[PDB]
């Protein structure tokens, strides 16, 4: 993985560099992160896992470590990333809506709202930016000091 | 260093204000709280705590108590 | 100024004289939203504080043309009034021009001189050999003749049809904090607000460096838009955002103010 | 003759000597008019006195600085013009400064004849080395606004007589700027912001008292033509 | 770390010009740098990982959409 | 577009005093790459300050392949310059070389065809001398009549519960995704989350914000998008049980 | 056709050019269509124009008028 | 210094325009005055330009009259020509009623007392034998430039024709700075501004109409 990381990276930036533009690697490096974050099983799992399934990273090696699968790094197509997303209603935003809905629908499949575009869709405060927690709920009071000068 | 006398909407300055809290996303809900108490005034139900002006906007006028450091806030 | 609600809804319908001296009242430092679609980066919107004016056309400002990628031949922009106090707030902290100076993709200043401020500037700094008022320095026949004890002095002397704008000049300099190997060698313990110093430059780049910060070194050097780009970068990387904001709103009315005596045509 | 809406004048104070006036709110191309016409009477009209020419006993061709001074004669001559003199004589004023021994040389140091008085004693004019003692005799005269050294013939055919660029004007530096205001339903009123950086002598409201007072007298022999009708304040 | 080991600059540093330049003097022709393609967060990424951001001039905000 | 009409008298006039029409920026010109206006703006001072060119005993270079009888024109003379078959580079070298006493007994254009121009605002001539000359302008249909539309608020439409589109109908301003984008990008999820719901969709929401500006009050928290009950309600036709769950405890209609 | 509303928006105007006591040739201007001034298509105007940079009111290709066009009606 | 007050000497080369020498100035002071003065014309001052016409025939700007060349439009901008000159401080209404065949000039105009048009030579109409132009304009005098005010916010009748009104008697007004005495033994600066007029006011009436003018402008 981290050799193509660095490869992509050179490639995009590369062809900027070419044509006068500057980007920050960071943000390419933020797209190739999203590339290769997910893996593809040959066959493995033994319980609510098919054969020839792409699997995010964390979900995957939480049941795959068994405290109590066998997965390979995969590249996938940006569109790939997208159809193969976590969430529904976004994925169905996209692209293939009653293909990717009816497989939710059936999966009884809970999005989070982690993602931006799916908080857009539905009119609620997005996540991102100042709408995490830690600012949508600041108590902010008048300092000790400053209420009995006033 | 040199501020050069900043007027109006850039004042008071955003960099005396970042300061005051985390990251400015902070610093907007932070204002806008102490804008929508200024708000309630007029009808915490605490006064302008900063000299308020002719006309001043709440949102100025938070700034301001920010810019003063009349003001704390909790991260959620 | 109106008596009830409905009347007040009619003398807005009506435009009467009394609603104008208001506007600016309730305009009174209250942002607005400018975008133009396509939206193909984040500084493709920006909040401003509308001014009222005349005609029929909204008053961009010169500098977020370069992010909105807006020439002024037929394009319109949206313009977004902010309600809440959380938006009008993030209007005001996030989104505002004078804060958003560098680039989300590299950080480099894209608010900066562009087009015309660049020939401006380039024409006010660029030092040309054999001007009028030049600085000779004599050999023991003549006084030197294009020393200057003050900025002021030069100016008066550029005002009469004397002294060019571009010249090698010996002006005596107090206000401007000096090059690092001048204060290094002249100074070396306190800086220069009151301390004085001589240069040898051009009244132009002298009038250039008199835009930029109190406390900011002296350029001494032709604004090629690199150079430019390279000096607002080292000044936002220094510097307060509101400082650099200013400064390069004093860089654009400079700027233009000597793209009309650029001689350019 | 026609009405408007009576010009205000506030004096905004930046520094001591340097202010800014406002002038509002003016019809649309009142600004420019008077502003560039309050500049430029500001910066020549009023009366001032400057030395012209000075002399510092040394240098008959000797280039190279005074023996027994700190100072280059340059940074002389600069620091000299720098000095702010009010002479009431209309006629070249000659005046000697003669100091010595280790230490400062300050503006108190010289000796002025009657008529001529420096406003700032306290000013730095020159710093003097450890056994050494400069003399240098300075012409203060009357003019107006900047005038280059020019050797005309008075320090041609002289062996010497440094010949100085002499600063008349009381007002150093003026600059201004105009802004649209709302005053009714029409906009595009112009407000002139006027920044005047004088010397020590003179007070701003002062300096642009006598160039007003110089305008008026100037347009007043226009006025005084036919009086037909004109738009009144 | 350089030959010696003379330690120049240590953990969470913006790598400004100086800095830059500092590790220049120090003689590395290399350095690690933390990134997004190396970060260990449940959701999304963490902060001080991205790095400084070019919008603000400081340490990337705790709220940003990178 | 127009950028400023300058009151008659601030404006960069000849030395007779005539004060110029438009003015057009340089740098439009080397990066756009049409010089064709000014040849067109050159020859046009030509046309308009007339020409008695005193030929020569033997004829100048710049007329020795010179058209049918061009070699004197009164004043406003209107000229022909086919678009291939036309004035040549260095004939309007020959054809600016050319007294026209306008009025007074000077020349205003000198031999390269630039003027030195007085600035009207500044009252200081240009301290070099600038291309004037006349141009033939086309009045565009792109008006501010057609272009210039404003809402507070207004008359909405039945079917989509968000503001129209067009002046005709009093619309409003059609806010796209890529400024989601870029409201997501700044991070601004209350600018973007007021403008997705109160000032589009929300229904109780326009009132109550109306209703609650025009008291002066707090803005009410915008709750309940007709996007998301339109979404809910179709998603429910197309027979998909959709229930939102809270972090703990039961569910809830939205109302 | 006096003042006729055409297609685009703009007016149709027609007036005449020719005198009473004068001869006309055959397949010769007599009427002044909405953009012919003496039989020549006249879209907008001739104006004395200055090319130069003008204190940021041109600045990215804008155009800078003279009052005395609105004035005059030109 | 030279402690010369300042002198102008009032001249004329034409009587529509006249030159005027304003001397001694002080070095680099004249191209300040002359803009300040050319400015102060061509912007204040005070203009005698019609302000409202109304034909019989027609009731508005976008018709014609039966028997006239050229329409009440192309008439309107043709009557913009007009320098009538009005010592009159309110609005005085003028008649043309030119009946039968012939060329409509601005001598055919009857002004009440104290109102004079100065190029009767200009061409408004031209009429045919079928035709009569019956017009009465009414001039108000104002100063420098007002848009073409609105008759259905004020209530006047529909007859009224609001044409662009432009208080401007003042033509053209330019100036150059001779050089005049060397550098030496104190050069001053000599201004000749050279001023022309509609007909209507003479230059030098104009130039102290400015005069007096500005110096109410100028606050000490
Ligand atoms: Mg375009
Ligand atoms: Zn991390």
């Amino acid at each position: 993985p981290r050799e193509v990381q660095i490869h992509l990276v050179k490639e995009v930036q590369e062809v900027y560099r070419a044509q006068g533009v500057s980007i920050h690697d960071k943000h390419i490096e933020v797209i190739v992160r999203q590339m290769l974050r997910r893996v593809t099983i040959i066959d493995s799992g033994s319980t609510e896992f098919l054969p020839g399934s792409l699997t995010e990273r964390a979900e995957f090696e939480a049941e795959n470590r068994r405290v109590v699968a066998a997965g390979r790094p995969v590249l996938m197509g940006i569109t790939k990333a997208s159809l193969a997303t976590d969430s529904w209603l976004s994925a169905a935003s996209f692209q293939e809506t009653t293909r990717v809905l009816t497989d939710a629908a059936i999966n009884c499949r809970s999005d989070k709202l982690n993602g931006l575009k799916e908080n857009v869709i539905i009119g609620k405060l997005i996540p991102a930016g100042t709408g995490i927690s830690r600012y949508r709920n600041i108590q902010v009071q008048p300092t000790e000091e400053a209420r009995a000068a006033a | 260093s040199a501020y050069d006398t900043p007027l109006g909407i850039t004042n008071p300055p955003i960099d005396e204000l970042l300061s005051r809290a985390s990251s400015k996303y902070a610093l907007v809900i932070y204002a806008a709280k102490r804008a929508r108490q200024i708000n309630d005034y007029y009808n915490e139900y605490v006064g302008p705590l900063v000299e308020p002006g002719l006309q001043e906007k709440p949102l100025s006028i938070a700034l301001r108590e920010i810019h003063g450091d009349l003001l704390e806030h909790t991260e959620g | 100024h109106a008596q009830n609600i409905k009347s007040a809804k009619r003398m807005v319908e009506r435009q009467r004289p009394q609603v104008w001296d208001v506007l600016e009242e309730v305009i009174a430092e209250h942002p607005v939203l400018l975008n133009r679609a396509p939206t193909l980066h984040r500084l493709g919107i920006q909040a401003f504080e509308p001014q009222l004016v005349e005609g029929k056309a909204i008053q961009l400002h010169p500098l977020v043309c370069e992010a909105f990628n807006a020439d002024f031949d037929g394009d319109q922009m949206a313009v977004h009034l902010p309600l809440s106090a959380e938006a009008q707030a993030e209007a005001r902290i996030l989104m505002l021009s004078s804060n958003n100076i560098l680039s989300p993709a590299s950080g480099k200043p894209l608010a900066m001189p562009r087009l015309d401020m660049v020939t401006g500037l380039y024409y006010l700094t660029t030092l040309v050999e054999g001007a009028t008022g030049e600085y000779q320095a004599a050999t023991k026949d003549a006084p030197e003749q294009g020393v200057y004890s003050s900025p002021a002095e030069a100016i008066m002397a550029m005002d009469r049809g004397a002294l060019s704008v571009r010249a090698k000049i010996k002006v005596r300099l107090t206000e401007l904090r000096p090059p690092t190997d001048l204060e290094a060698q002249l100074f070396e313990n306190g800086w220069k607000p009151g301390d004085a110093w001589t240069a040898e430059t051009t009244l132009g780049r002298v009038m250039f460096n008199e835009l930029l910060p109190k406390s900011y070194p002296f350029v001494n050097e032709q604004m090629h838009k690199k150079v430019q780009a390279r000096i607002i970068n080292d000044l936002a990387e220094r510097f307060p955002m509101i400082v650099v904001a200013q400064t390069v709103d004093k860089l654009k009315d400079a700027g233009f103010y000597w793209a009309t005596r650029s001689g350019v045509t | 003759m026609l009405i408007s809406q009576r010009p205000t004048l506030s004096e905004e104070t930046v520094a001591e000597n340097r202010s800014r006036f406002v002038i509002e709110p003016l019809e649309p191309g009142f600004g420019y008019t008077l502003g560039n016409s309050l500049r430029r009477t500001l910066l020549s009209s009023i009366p001032g006195a400057a030395v012209t020419s000075i002399r510092i006993d040394g240098v008959l061709h000797e280039f190279t600085t005074v023996p027994g001074v700190k100072e280059d004669v340059t940074d002389i001559i600069l620091n000299l013009k720098g000095l702010v003199v009010s002479s009431d004589d209309d006629e070249p004023v000659t005046m000697y400064l003669r100091k010595q021994g280790p230490g400062v040389v300050t503006a108190g140091d010289i000796v002025p004849p009657a008529g001529v008085t420096v406003h700032n004693p306290d000013m730095h004019i020159a710093t003097l080395n450890d056994k050494g003692k400069l003399e240098v005799e300075l012409v203060v005269e009357r003019g107006r606004g900047y005038v280059p050294a020019v050797q005309n013939k008075a320090s041609g055919a002289e062996i010497g007589r440094i010949p100085v660029d002499s600063i008349y004007s009381p007002v150093l530096k003026v600059t201004y700027k105009v802004e649209a205001t709302r005053v009714e339903q029409r906009t595009d009123f112009d407000k002139l912001i006027i920044d005047v950086e004088t010397k020590n002598s003179i007070s701003p409201r002062d300096a642009l008292a006598s160039a007003g007072g110089t305008l008026v007298e100037l347009f007043g022999l226009a006025r005084e033509l036919n009086a037909d009708s004109e738009h009144i304040e | 770390v350089d030959a010696n080991g003379n330690v120049i600059i240590e953990r969470g540093h913006d790598l400004g010009d100086p800095a830059i330049d500092a590790l220049l003097a120090a003689g590395i022709t290399t350095v690690k740098v933390r990134s997004v393609l190396t970060c260990t967060s449940a959701t999304g990424v963490c902060a001080m990982c991205y790095g400084r951001s070019m919008a603000t001039g400081k340490l990337v905000d705790i709220g940003e959409a990178v | 577009v127009i950028g400023k009409i300058l009151p008659v008298e601030d404006m960069p006039f000849l030395p007779d005093g005539t004060p110029v029409d438009i003015i057009l920026n340089t740098h439009g010109v080397p990066r756009r790459m049409n010089i064709g206006q000014i040849l067109e703006t050159h020859l046009g001072w030509v046309a308009k300050a007339g020409w008695n060119i005193d030929v020569a005993a033997g004829v100048p270079d710049w007329a020795s392949k010179l058209p049918e009888e061009l070699y004197s024109a009164p004043a406003d003379s209107t000229v022909a310059t086919p678009v291939f078959d036309g004035a040549q580079e260095g004939e309007l070298a020959g054809l600016l070389g050319s007294t026209l006493p306008n009025r007074d007994g000077e020349v205003m254009v000198d031999a390269d065809g630039k003027s030195t121009l007085f600035d009207g605002r500044s009252g200081e001539p240009f301290p070099y001398p600038v291309t004037v000359g006349y141009m033939y302008i086309l009045k565009l249909h792109h008006l501010v009549d057609d272009k210039i539309h404003a809402r507070s608020t207004g008359p909405y439409s039945m079917i989509t519960q968000q503001p129209l589109g067009g002046k005709a109908q009093f619309g409003g301003q059609r806010f796209g995704e890529m400024e989601c984008w870029a409201m997501q990008a700044y991070g601004a999820a209350y600018t973007l989350q007021e403008l997705l719901t109160i000032k589009s969709d929300d229904t109780v929401g326009r009132v109550k914000v109306y209703e609650a500006i025009v008291k002066g009050e707090n803005i009410p928290e915008p709750g309940i998008p007709e996007s998301f009950k339109v979404l809910l309600k179709e998603l429910q036709s197309l027979c998909l049980n959709v229930e939102v769950l809270s972090s703990d405890g039961a569910a809830i209609e939205m109302r | 056709r006096k003042f006729a509303r055409s297609n685009h928006g703009t007016c149709a105007n027609q007036r005449p050019i020719v005198d009473a006591g004068q001869r006309v040739e055959a397949g010769q201007v007599i009427a002044d269509g909405p953009c012919t001034q003496n039989g020549e298509m006249a879209l907008g105007k001739n104006l004395l124009v200055a090319i130069m940079p003008w204190e940021g009111h041109n600045y990215e290709d804008a155009i800078i008028l003279s009052n005395r066009l609105v004035e005059e009606d030109v």
